[PDB]
């Protein structure tokens, strides 16, 4: 079997200058995009992470070429939905690596 | 495929993805309070020519009418007003609380 | 309505829960079969599967640990080898190697099967499957599954439940519609589809 | 050249548009669109309510 | 609310940090282990990875200067050779680049 290993990056708001107005930290003014800079892609409204932090769990695999996938399962997650939901249901908004490399 | 002496098998299947899955989604607590709250206070969009529900809900009942028609022995000035009055729509309340939209409101 | 959904409810669905089903495909016959009239090795072999055809076809069901249903076919265990023993075996041979033309992992074969999960025991019958000894007298011998025939594929139903079950029910009952509200479907590889729940007969 | 693993780039409008949705936000709230009794005193020195 | 944004922060986060590992796929085995016994080369050996498979997969654990980690398989120093000198040794081989996949 292989397993999600996970990167906890701090606080979802960190970076993000904070202004009086809170609405302006909110998707279109404000984004999260997260990226392998290979052509995968995902701009992220940070407040609909369900969580106060950005957490990115990684997948991957040992076959025939590379794998690999980003996920963010907080994203838009129900607050009752488990953490494993959270991950299987991920992975239709992740960053898929699978350039062969 | 497997390898023999198209698609990344071992991702997959070494990470559990097998089968169907079924996805449920509803809209966010922001918006399901904004839509509520609206259909609450002034029902559905109907787009029907039927007779008005006028007195189906415990509380109140909103009605807005395009082009009514009604009848009845009234003189035909006042006649001509209720059927403007509907047309403009207006809220039928059947208890004493008027005014007070937190009620359940819930049928018969 | 806003930009996003709320993620509020999970399931997965295996046709045979645990088990897989490994796929072999030959261009002929490399097995041998307890109470065979006569050697068929090498021979060419057509038969229904779907349609008529000229493959070879072997099947042989598998656990995501590497072990394997307790299988019968008819009154007989088929005594199958582990799917990892079965692989080496099976590629050490060069006869067999030289036949085999492709190999796949399906969750579905288009059949029902007498399948209990529980107690990991597949059940076959014997007129569509049979018994495959696949032997080199050099290197350890396999014991797998040759497809005889399957004429016609069979549509196997899973029932989930209530199909509003798992969204919370607002009063408003219209907030249950679409587009407030949507079921999805997917495989989680590349394939999915947005049902309007309401529109489930 | 360096490119590994995943990366989080944060992004926000630039300040001529801040300054002006903030400063249409500080004088006249925010787009609401909700059936509710309306905030007539929650802030310190004033109130819009349309 | 304009049409670009600033790019207000950067970070990088890679699953095993400095580390990064280099796969190479044969059809048969390629390798003597510490306590043989009967040679096992050109021998075909399936397994689990993954799912059921039949090749052999073999890794390498490396740095961008081309040192490698210390690694130890169970209480045993793996003594790993520099990822460079392993690529040259394994391609000189006729023996086989030909399994290799």
């Amino acid at each position: 079997d292989y397993e999600a290993l996970e990167i906890d990056t701090g606080d979802k708001w960190g970076g993000f200058t904070k202004d009086q107005e809170s609405k302006l930290m909110m998707y279109p003014y404000c984004v999260t995009e997260i990226t392998d800079f290979k052509g995968n892609h995902m701009n992220l409204k940070t407040e609909y992470i369900n969580n106060s932090k950005l957490k990115i769990q990684v997948r991957g695999s040992l076959g025939v070429s590379n794998k690999v996938a980003y996920s963010v399962q907080d994203y838009n997650a129900d607050s009752a939905l488990s953490g494993g939901n959270r991950l299987t249901a991920s992975l239709d908004s992740s960053l898929i690596n699978n350039n062969p490399n | 495929d497997i390898a023999i002496l198209g698609g990344n098998t071992a991702f997959d299947y070494g990470n559990g993805y097998r089968g169907v899955y079924v996805i449920k989604k509803q809209l966010k607590a922001e918006y399901r309070r904004s839509l509520s709250s609206f259909f609450h206070k002034y029902g559905y969009k109907i787009n029907r020519v039927k007779k008005p529900n006028l007195r189906t809900r415990k509380a109140f009942n909103y009605v807005q009418t395009k082009d009514c028609f009604i009848s009845g022995d009234i003189n035909n000035n006042d006649l001509q007003e209720i059927r403007t009055i509907f047309d403009n729509g207006i809220t039928l309340w059947h208890t004493d609380n008027i005014g007070n939209y937190s009620v359940e409101n819930e049928l018969r | 309505y806003g930009s996003e959904y709320d993620i509020v409810s999970v399931e997965n669905h295996k046709p045979y829960d645990d088990m897989m089903f490994l796929v072999i495909i030959s261009k002929s016959i490399m097995h041998g079969t307890p109470g065979e009239e006569e050697s068929r090795l090498n021979d060419i072999n057509a038969s229904l599967n779907g349609m008529p055809q000229p493959l070879c076809y072997y099947i042989h069901p598998f656990y995501k640990d590497g072990k394997v249903p307790k299988t019968y076919i008819g009154d007989n265990n088929a005594n199958l080898s582990p799917i990892v023993n079965m692989l080496t075996n099976i590629f050490s041979q060069k006869s067999a190697v030289n036949d085999i033309v492709n190999m796949y992992v399906t969750d579905y074969i288009g059949l029902k099967l007498d399948y209990k999960n529980g107690d990991k025991e597949l059940k076959l019958d014997k007129d569509m499957f049979e018994q495959a000894g696949i032997a080199d007298d050099k290197h350890g011998n396999v014991d797998t599954i040759f497809v005889k025939k399957i004429p016609d594929y069979e549509a196997l139903e899973i029932d989930t439940g209530d199909k509003w079950g798992g969204f919370t029910k607002d009063q408003e009952s219209k907030l249950m519609m679409y587009p407030y509200c949507v079921t999805e479907i997917t495989d989680f590889k590349g394939n999915h589809m947005n049902l309007k729940t309401e529109y489930i007969n």
